[PDB]
């Protein structure tokens, strides 16, 4: 008698292990097992295995050796079932046995039918339930995440009816969770009552975002910010757009941070004094930025580059510009729009305001310093310079003036 | 007679039930109402092969909603949006229905529009979807040409004007299509202009256009019959709070034998290609 | 009468155009035609067409629609034979008719065999001859290049039998050919008698390569250097390794420049006195660089970052860090063995050597100055920065000292 | 017979002809000589189907060369190298042959090695390859188990130390293979240590190794028979001119019907996987 025809409550763990060792060439114990059965008018018994790592051996690469095997009335069909399981979910193994599949004339091929799509949706929802059960065991969930984080993020990006269900499996670091990977539910439960947005920031690595200047202000309000380290998590974040009524806000892009009415008055009475400075920065930067705005999303940073909305992020622009087949003739310019954000509580910005109040808005030294500030803001924000020669010359001038070289 | 296709019956039942559902009254401070059902895609079949009446219907629903919410000045700000559920099935639970609710031209003053329909409009749709299966199993239990229309709602990360001029710029169109043939010397598309795309398979005709608002084309594929000429209308709904655009596409005049082929061809050659060439949103 | 059964001298242009428009879906005329016929031990008649632009439409995606049609005894066989033409060359159109090809029982499908390999070699060599003929008329050659530069570069990278043959079609800019794309033969033609290395430099764009400092000294000795812009030129260059006996030298990595005996004798006396400065640089940088050598490959730049030998170029590393397929757990870290090159002709290095002579090798000012110099040199060399917040803070500190901020 | 398999005859003819050629005399200051033939892959058959004798032989040759060049200070410096001919066919012109000349541990003081081979040894190889077809059509015209050996030469852009420790670090091995099974708890591979790779298909055992210069394993495939066990020998070479590590690999004991299979498996799973995971060279 086959294993999938028995009750899972009467099957030992060693039997599942032997079944995995027979159907899979891996020697390690499968990280999780899921034997379930759907009854009613359509019946199928599926045993699914979650490996401890990515099954990327591929001794027969580019040839179809799909992991999920299909059985029709306890008869093996083939190993070319591709649409039975999504490609992003094509990392689990196991078998599924049914009796209502509309096979071909010779009963050796299954393609172009809708009776298999409902079984596929049942498989993916049962795999979601299995992942949720794995989430109860943190020790196994750490291995599952460190093995299939890219897969779960691609699944969040691809699927729609399971996007909100798969969003609960996302584990990231944050300013208050630098030691362990926190979840979105743990974030919204730790979120203050007045906060209404889930703030996140992307970067090339954790070391780049651990000291990013876009956090300080959000740390002044004690707002927790999620950290994104892979180039694939943005694909899922731009598809989620919200979680449990709390929308996702990327602080590297242009956004609004609500403040009190007294704070609004204190900021509107202070921006009106920096209008000539902002106009000078705008007409000296040209078309490099859309606007130079006095921003209060910084505390000690003199200036920063905030990519205007409708565009990408810093890490997103970095991962998109390094694609050879994406654009080779400079046809994409959506992410070219940026904003020059300045913090009025910085001594450099106050000195620039005093200088433009004196009337030296068109001074060569002020123009050079503003251009160098724009370049270092592009640098600290995560954008490559259009020409490092000007930045190098300005750095050399600063060093020469520091070493008393005239 | 052994198998009964009830996709049209399901469409009529949804157009009869989903319409008129309101979250309150028309004079309330926060109010919403489903104007009409935009599209009902998938399949709704009833089979008697197993001897017992079974319904393995796989359907996806998309509706349009109109209402008004509160504002900071005390006035009622109207809003138009869409509500699409990607899966309704026989085995779906009452709390398993995922509702993708979106507001066209979303603004901060419309932020209260999303939770409202989440507290008074969602359970009604849930119970309607739950009763749909029982009504289907109780009803059908005992024993030019005709065209159709589809509805699409792709989300692009691009301003409305940028995408509008991208859909008109001949050079950029040839860029994101890689095969284009224009019969006019004009640098950009104008009213009453025909052009060929995708190796002669696509033959479209710009009929009407509004500045960053609407684009109407007479789309037709080379294998279709001569009297079958479809009409596609794209409406721009760029947002102000989150700043995203949602190209509302109403595609009528499609033959009954291509309504699926026209769909996957759009999400790959009209949505994915633009997001890959110009990068109007992350895609793989 | 089939066109491949007639002589090419009796076929006009309109017949070729009609054949191309019938076998393909394009409405435009083909860029070049090649109607040839081999009648030796291998007998086959091949008609090939070069499209004006890259036929990357792929309207019927994910299905077998190979470009070159196959015919056996004037009988169409199938349209799935993709092994007949390489994947990099799978952009030309046309037909190939033969009579000695073995087929299946029904003679509608072809399987793997060795007879098709010689036909593939003949096709690729005749297409190389056709490209060389296209090189005679530049009016069409510029279009062919702007269309299939990536294709020809992938071809010269992949193939090794025709690697040197495909190298003749490479067209790039240089320090003396900024107005037009020059060839490698035209480059070695203008090569002086004392130069025996084809120097090339890669970057993200032409604007950054044109103003790169690595050319300055190379322009002092009147040495022409080629420019590479696409992310695929580096791979084809490291696969070529030589052209007409002249070895390819990437100047972004370490290399040896031509110099006389008196030049070596005059440079060793200047290197020996800067040895304590180099040791201070080395023991201050630590892990970032493997060695600090007084390099003469620079003219006026105070410092630069040169990738350690046996490493990768800047553009190659920038693209490989963005592949997003194996970067888990930081699997690619061998390029971290950089080298800090310094030019003692600049006043900055002279002042640093004077400070070291005074005994301030452990001063914090010297330390942060050389740190900032290291980050700006790594920036100008074409590499991304780690934790740029400290770099921005040092820049702001120099700005504050420039603005007389107490 | 009308069909004559001539791969072995071509191999022995090349082994009898390619050896012995020298770029002058050993007494000279610059000398080179083909030591032996490394590998001859492909197929060489003579068939009769078109009313005349033909031979559509497709072969790829690789040989080793030894000699010495002149130094700048004192005595001559010896050098080892390899010559790769990727194609020899019936339609190949005398000047159509391409010769990939490589020198192990090549440096500046060795750069003059290649032109000599290009001035004395290349025409000899050209005329030999030309006369090969003539003697082929003249000779074969009209009327433990047996194992073989192959030789490959992959290129890697990495110092020899890192590449050598890559084939020994169990963590790096599991990284570039993504499937590994070790029986010993040691962190680094040691002598007489067996381990499993590539989903139970590859059975290898490190039998001998030197410091950054040699790596000898006993290679075995699962589908192979019991008394069939292959021996792989890999040698590292750090060139001071190209600044790469040309790891020459030699397989012995390969079954008579597994040569191209193991060659492709090594070129894809051993070379390309390392060049994409660790970046030890270009891959596309």
């Amino acid at each position: 008698k086959p294993l999938w025809t028995r009750n899972p409550s009467d099957i030992t763990q060693e039997e599942y292990n032997a079944f995995y060792k027979s159907i899979s060439n891996d020697w390690e114990d499968p990280l999780y097992v899921k034997h379930f059965s759907v009854e009613g008018q359509l019946e199928f018994r599926a045993i699914l295995f979650i490996p401890k790592r990515a099954p990327f051996d591929l001794f027969e690469s580019k040839k179809k050796k799909n992991n999920i095997k299909l059985y029709v009335r306890r008869v093996f069909i083939t190993d070319e079932a591709e649409d039975l399981i999504p490609e992003w979910l094509s990392f689990v193994k196991g078998v599924v046995d049914s009796e209502d599949l509309p096979l071909n004339l010779s009963r050796e091929m299954l393609q172009q039918n809708k009776i298999m799509k409902v079984i596929r949706k049942n498989i993916v929802k049962k795999l979601i339930e299995a992942f949720n059960e794995i989430a109860e065991d943190s020790e196994q969930f750490d291995k599952f995440y460190s093995a299939f984080a890219k897969n779960i993020k691609l699944g969040v990006h691809e699927d729609t009816q399971n996007r909100a269900a798969l969003a609960k499996l996302l584990r990231y670091n944050s300013t208050k969770s630098v030691d362990e990977l926190t979840s979105l539910t743990d974030y919204v439960t730790r979120m203050p009552e007045h906060q209404k947005n889930i703030y996140y920031i992307t970067g090339e690595s954790l070391k780049a975002v651990e000291k990013s200047p876009f956090l300080d202000a959000l740390k002044a309000k004690n707002f927790e910010v999620l950290f994104l380290t892979d180039p694939i998590d943005e694909y899922a974040f731009t598809q989620l757009k919200e979680f449990e009524g709390k929308t996702l806000v990327d602080i590297t892009k242009d956004f609004e941070l609500e403040e009190t009415d007294e704070e609004k008055a204190e900021r509107e009475k202070e921006i009106k004094e920096y209008e000539p400075l902002t106009k000078a920065l705008k007409d000296i930067l040209g078309d490099q930025v859309e606007k130079v705005v006095v921003s209060y999303k910084l505390l000690d940073a003199p200036a920063a580059i905030r990519t205007g909305q409708f565009g990408w992020s810093a890490n997103m622009e970095r991962i998109m510009k390094a694609q050879a087949l994406r654009d080779s003739s400079m046809s994409s310019y959506m992410s070219s729009k940026k904003t020059f954000e300045i913090s009025p509580k910085s001594p450099i910005i106050k000195e620039l305001k005093k200088r433009v109040d004196e009337g030296g808005a068109q001074d060569k030294t002020v123009k050079d310093l503003t251009n160098l500030l724009f370049e270092t803001a592009l640098l600290t924000s995560g954008f490559s310079l259009e020409e490092p020669t000007s930045f190098a010359s300005r750095i050399n001038r600063l060093i020469s003036l520091g070493l008393n070289i005239d | 007679w052994v198998d009964k296709n009830c996709i049209g019956w399901a469409k009529e039942y949804f157009k009869q039930k989903l319409v008129g559902v309101e979250a309150g009254s028309v004079k309330d401070k926060k109010y919403a109402k489903i104007k009409s059902v935009s599209s009902i895609e998938g399949d709704c079949e009833v089979n008697q092969r197993k001897g017992k009446v079974i319904s393995l219907f796989d359907l996806k629903i998309t509706v349009l909603i109109e209402g008004h919410v509160d504002s900071k000045d005390g006035s009622a700000l109207p809003f138009e949006g869409s509500i699409n559920v990607p899966e309704v099935a026989f085995d779906s639970e009452a709390s398993s229905y995922q509702f993708d609710i979106s507001i066209f031209k979303e603004t901060s003053e419309l932020s209260e529009a999303k939770p409202l329909i989440r507290s008074e409009l969602l359970p009604k749709l849930r119970q309607i979807f739950q009763q749909f299966g029982k009504d289907l199993l109780a009803t059908h239990g005992n024993d030019s040409g005709n065209s159709t229309s589809i509805y699409l709602e792709p989300t692009f990360n691009v301003p409305s004007s940028e995408l509008y001029e991208t859909f008109l710029d001949k050079q950029r169109i040839l860029a994101w299509t890689r095969s284009a043939q224009f019969f006019n010397s004009g640098p950009k598309l104008e009213t009453k202009e025909k052009f060929e795309l995708f190796g002669g398979n696509v033959i479209s005709e710009l009929v009407s256009c509004e500045k960053d608002k609407k684009l109407v084309f007479h789309w037709k594929l080379k294998d279709w019959s001569a009297p079958f000429n479809s009409t596609i209308e794209m409406t721009f709904h760029e947002s102000q709070e989150f700043h995203e655009t949602k190209l509302q596409v109403k595609w009528t005049g499609i033959p009954v034998g291509e309504e699926d082929r026209v769909r996957a061809n759009f999400e790959e050659y009209y949505v994915r290609s633009i997001k890959l060439t110009f990068g109007f949103g992350a895609v793989l």
